[PDB]
DNA sequence: TAGGGAGTAATCCCCTTGGCGGTTAAAACGCGGGGGACAGCGCGTACGTGCGTTTAAGCGGTGCTAGAGCTGTCTACGACCAATTGAGCGGCCTCGGCACCGGGATTCTCCA
DNA sequence: TGGAGAATCCCGGTGCCGAGGCCGCTCAATTGGTCGTAGACAGCTCTAGCACCGCTTAAACGCACGTACGCGCTGTCCCCCGCGTTTTAACCGCCAAGGGGATTACTCCCTAGTCTCCAGGCACGTGTCAGATATATACATCCTGTGCATGT
């Protein structure tokens, strides 16, 4: 047989085509699936990982810290306009709320 | 009787937490009927997967899936 | 050709584009370049297009009225406005004169008492005070029955008096401003060209900044996230070019904003439509 | 027991070199791959019924992608899928 | 310092903790209480009660913040239960 | 001479158009609208007549169950007329803002 | 323009099925807002839809499907 | 909706009929809380403080 | 290595695009005009602040076994497969519930 | 207590379009066998949940006081409300046109299925080192309780 290349990397990719394909097939979306559908679904997988890591770590070094936690994480899934359209019904354990008091409860 | 075990101050934190300055004194008693409430719905749907997972123990997964069928997804378990 | 008039006329061409009827225009409107690479290159400038392009057809009350009631709703709007305007004045003038108040009942007092009664007007400091009042004044300066109407007119005399006085006092700028003109012109453009850079410049950071704001990774956002996770023209430039196009002969036309920015600049109008103006969506 | 650990810690010392991620942020980050693998999944599911197909192409993918994420964020989804499907097509 | 001002430092201390802010026994017994109306004798991973609590505080918290703007519209800063039930109401938990 | 007061002919209203089916917004207008949208999305779509009737009722439904919580958050706050206020407040309770 | 046929009136009798009794005149910019914001929400789902099933007609079942997607399911169509 | 019908002396069932029996019994508005029907029209309802 | 789902061409029809002309309901307007919004003010009470005592939260140990999870068997139920037939789909039938209209009988407003 | 007259409701006749129904027919639903494995069951292990017990001491809770906020009351008059009214264009009814959604037929390459392999990943140890805990070795320095002196 010759060397198994890894679908992943004949991909680009550091997400596992692999396991993606046997959950879309074993997890019964559809009779058929295509090679195509798996490389896409990983890829996309893996851009959101990689936007909501990237806030986070961002959110870690604002605060001098070297290692993500679940606060950090919240705190990133909550000042993108986006991510938080994604996630806006999702809670988050250990991630506590931003920072927001009302302008009428502040000192006058 | 342990409802009453979820303090004045405990109501009192979590009011804080979501920016409430001052606390008129019956919002203690109204707290407490709306986490009984919400409870008591997320309690009911675990425990109808744990019954049919034929489990004795109510585990993790099943709150999470309790959570997630009513829209309150909890990240984290 | 089918292909790049689908592609051209980017935004919806009403009409049925036919693979026979771009085979005929194909026919009478194209020939072979004799040297290619100087006659394309050169070939959408604005001086002679009129003779390359090849264009192809397909088959007093009332207004009387209506300007009058854009008159008269703009009538109430201006009303409102100035209604507004005048309340706001009125309610500067009542915030200056209790202050004032404070001011003089601190005249005499001991420094604790001087103290009350700053924390009762929420000031730090007789300064913070004294800077109040001076932004009060400077505001104001810029913009039973018979005691009420005797102080609404008082209040509007002070008005307009601070009116006159702001109208007099740019009148004298002014005044200087021609009297220095009737002398040096050269520092004086100088100055003008550095404002006008200077302007520019301000144009461009809001313009960076509004490009930035519908964007992310822009260190903009990322400062912004640092610092709450750390806390957890137009009008002036044209005023300034119309000085310059009168007063300069150095300065023209095509170096004003405008110029900068209409069809005659922009190679995508002379690619689609042409040199004449733009379509007014007619019939023809 | 398979969680999308490894790869979540590949991306990371991919976009973050130097920093990590402690187990309880790993747990919440691999909930949310599981969350988005479902939804995406389930629609394009849905839209294969939908259209009396009996299988989910490139593009179910794409047209699910383009119905769950918002804006920017459906759009640059759609360009890595994109790109990803096309490296392999290639390969 | 000047009244009102000990209030915005709490809830700045509890809006940059993570802490849960019930107690933990309390909880657990509030969820056995619930649990034995719906099956006898139930048994509850430590995980599960913890998952059951981070959710409900979340749900409360959330609860409050819908609340709040509804006691700033009538023009308070006290929140009542008119309140809760008007977020309840539009919520449509009710 | 005969005048019914400011709020007698509204409760009449709120009578009728509670006890009616109808549709409140004229079809036209909304056939339209509902066009003059979709040409930004892709040009020189067609609807089902079905179709364009779908989107009005829930349209329809969606305004009136918002000014159904728009009107409670204006009563909470001690009125009787909503406003930009109340709308708002209706709608960010619910989710939507 | 086309959202200024949601006319004042129109905006009026859904008001009034609500139970309103008193209307601002800002009421009804804001509800054309409102209302634009929706259709837009689910004219660009009952698009995609329709792109997907390789249609140039928008069907009933697009704008069902549409309004499904986003938890306002229409009974009465399909 | 046969008893919302008989109750406006009717044989048929329209659709007001349906919003009428599924509003008016707690268990089916839970069910079919966020779901719209089609010429249903609403329940009668004049809020307390409205009223003269 | 198997075999059938789907991509594609020949074909057309039904329902959508589209126009036109007449009617009238409805939408929008020229001018009056008001009641409930809002601002101000006063007062009392209930919530915040702090101070002291009581009370079980929380740590941490010990112990025990319930019950979750695994492992090996085996059977009975479902997938499949082929033949058979009757319940349901198209669409044609026909007569009655509803829409409508008018007309008359009544409840109601609001202000004298 | 009492009218003008408006909004409202009930009756009755008409008629139309669609509610309730009937004829063919075909293709899906049933019958009747076959088979092979998914899951039910029984047995067994040991994880973790339960139960309990003693102690420490952070917090809760009870009380007292006062103040500022909620709330009631008054008075002014805005910009939205309202009429008959005038204008406008949907609506309605009808008709032509033909787009593209739907059907059939065919053809072919897509993915499923199969036997096979091994390496990527998972569980488990291990080991180490960045930042942290006290400190011997010495001494100068900063701190502030408190006492004394001077001034008012």
């Amino acid at each position: 047989r010759a060397k198994a290349k890894t679908r992943s990397s004949r991909a680009g990719l550091q997400f596992p085509v692999g396991r993606v394909h046997r959950l879309l097939r074993k997890g019964n979306y559809a009779e058929r699936v295509g090679a195509g559908a798996p490389v896409y679904l990983a890829a996309v997988l893996e851009y959101l990982t990689a936007e909501i890591l990237e806030l986070a770590g961002n959110a870690a070094r604002d605060n001098k810290k070297t290692r993500i936690i679940p606060r950090h994480l919240q705190l990133a899934i909550r000042n993108d306009e986006e991510l938080n359209k994604l996630l806006g019904k999702v809670t988050i354990a250990q991630g506590g709320v931003l920072p927001n008091i009302q302008a009428v409860l502040l000192p006058k | 009787d342990n409802i009453q075990g979820i303090t004045k101050p405990a109501i009192r934190r979590l009011a804080r937490r979501g920016g409430v300055k001052r606390i008129s004194g019956l919002i203690y008693e109204e707290t407490r009927g709306v986490l009984k409430v919400f409870l008591e719905n997320v309690i009911r749907d675990a425990v109808t997967y744990t019954e049919h997972a034929k489990r004795k123990t109510v585990t993790a997964m099943d709150v999470v899936y309790a959570l997630k069928r009513q829209g309150r997804t909890l990240y984290g378990f | 050709m089918l292909k790049l008039l689908k592609l051209k006329y980017y935004t919806g061409f009403p009409g049925k584009l036919n693979s026979s009827q771009t085979e005929h225009m194909v026919r009478d409107f194209c020939y072979v370049s004799l040297d290619y690479d100087r006659e394309l290159a050169g070939y959408l400038d604005w001086t002679g297009l009129e003779d390359r392009e090849r264009i192809v057809q397909y088959p007093e009350e009332e207004l009387a009225r209506i300007a009058e009631r854009k008159k008269e709703s703009g009538r109430r709007l201006q009303e409102q406005a100035a209604k507004m305007r005048l309340e706001r004045l009125m309610k500067k003038e009542q915030e200056l004169e209790y202050y004032k108040d404070i001011q003089r009942r601190m005249q005499g007092e001991s420094k604790k008492e001087i103290k009350r009664l700053l924390d009762e007007a929420e000031l730090k400091d007789e300064a913070a005070l004294e800077r109040v009042i001076r932004d009060l004044e400077r505001s104001i300066k810029r913009a039973r029955q018979q005691r009420l109407l005797k102080s609404n007119w008082e209040a509007r005399q002070r008005a307009k008096a601070e009116k006159e006085a702001e109208k007099a006092r740019l009148a004298e700028e002014a005044r200087l401003d021609e009297e220095r003109r009737k002398n040096d012109l050269e520092g004086w453009l100088e100055e003008k060209r550095q404002l006008r850079l200077a302007k520019l410049n301000q144009l461009k950071e809001r313009e960076r900044l509004k490009a930035d704001l519908g964007n992310r990774k822009s260190l903009a956002s990322q400062i912004r996230m640092k610092n709450i996770a750390n806390l957890a023209l137009e009008a002036a430039i044209r005023s300034l070019e119309n000085d310059l196009l009168r007063y300069d002969k150095t300065f023209s036309y095509d170096m004003t904003l405008d110029a900068q920015r209409d069809w005659s600049k922009s190679l995508l109008h002379a690619f689609r439509y042409g040199p004449r103006p733009f379509d007014p969506s007619s019939q023809a | 027991k398979e969680s999308y650990s490894v790869y979540v810690y590949k991306v990371l010392k991919q976009v973050h070199p130097d920093t990590g991620i402690s187990s309880k942020a790993m747990g919440i980050m691999n909930s949310f791959v599981n969350d988005i693998f479902e939804r995406i999944a389930g629609e394009a599911s849905r839209l294969a019924h939908y259209n009396k197909r009996s299988t989910i192409t490139s593009r179910e993918i794409q047209t699910a992608v383009r119905l769950l994420l918002p804006g920017e964020l459906a759009k640059h989804a759609v360009s890595e899928g994109t790109k990803a499907v096309t490296k392999y097509t290639s390969s | 310092y000047r009244p009102g001002t000990v209030a915005l430092r709490e809830i700045r201390r509890y809006q940059k903790s993570t802490e849960l802010l019930i107690r933990k026994l309390p909880f657990q017994r509030l969820v056995r209480e619930i649990a034995q109306d719906f099956k006898t004798d139930l048994r509850f991973q430590s995980s599960a009660v913890m998952a059951l609590q981070e959710a409900s505080e979340a749900y409360l918290v959330g609860l409050f913040e819908d609340t709040n703007l509804c006691a700033i519209h009538a023009k308070r800063v006290t929140i009542m239960p008119k309140d809760i039930q008007l977020a309840r109401r539009i919520r449509g938990e009710r």
